[PDB]
C-alpha cells in the first residue's frame, strides 16, 4: 500500500504505522516531469510487493519533510524501518529500489 | 506553484 506526506507529521505517522516491514520513500516532485518520470515503477512496486511499505513526499509542498532531510536531488529514495534509518540513494534508478528492497527485505 | 531545486530523475545520465 503506498502513502502521501503532506506534512512532517505525518512522516513520523507513517513509520509508526508501518509496523516494521521495510519502508522506502519517493522525495520527487509532482510539477517535475523527470521525477515522475519514475512513478510507473515505485509506485507499481505497490502490487508487487504488498509486503513492503512506499510513501511519497512533495519536496516543494512538505518542504518540512525534506528541509529536515536536507534532500537537494530529486527523487531521492530513502529506506526506513520501525522509525529508523537503514540507507539511501538518488539518480533516476527504478531498478536498484528492487536489489535494494530485497537487500534490507 | 511547487519548485524548489533540480529533479536529477532521467536528467542526469
Amino acid at each position: 500500500m503506498v502513502k502521501q506526506i503532506e506534512s512532517k507529521t505525518a512522516f513520523q505517522e507513517a513509520l509508526d504505522a508501518a509496523g516494521d516491514k521495510l519502508v522506502v520513500v519517493d522525495f520527487s516532485a509532482t510539477w517535475c516531469g523527470p521525477a515522475k518520470m519514475i512513478k510507473p515503477f515505485f509506485h507499481s512496486l505497490s502490487e508487487k510487493y504488498s509486503n513492503v511499505i512506499f510513501l511519497e513526499v512533495d519536496v516543494d509542498d512538505a518542504q518540512d519533510v525534506a528541509s529536515e532531510a536536507e534532500v537537494k536531488a530529486t527523487p531521492t529514495f530513502q529506506f526506513f524501518k520501525k522509525g529508523q534509518k537503514v540507507g539511501e540513494f538518488s539518480g533516476a534508478n527504478k531498478e536498484k529500489l528492487e536489489a535494494t528492497i530485497n537487500e534490507l527485505v | 506553484f511547487r519548485f524548489r531545486y533540480v529533479c536529477e530523475g532521467p536528467s542526469h545520465g
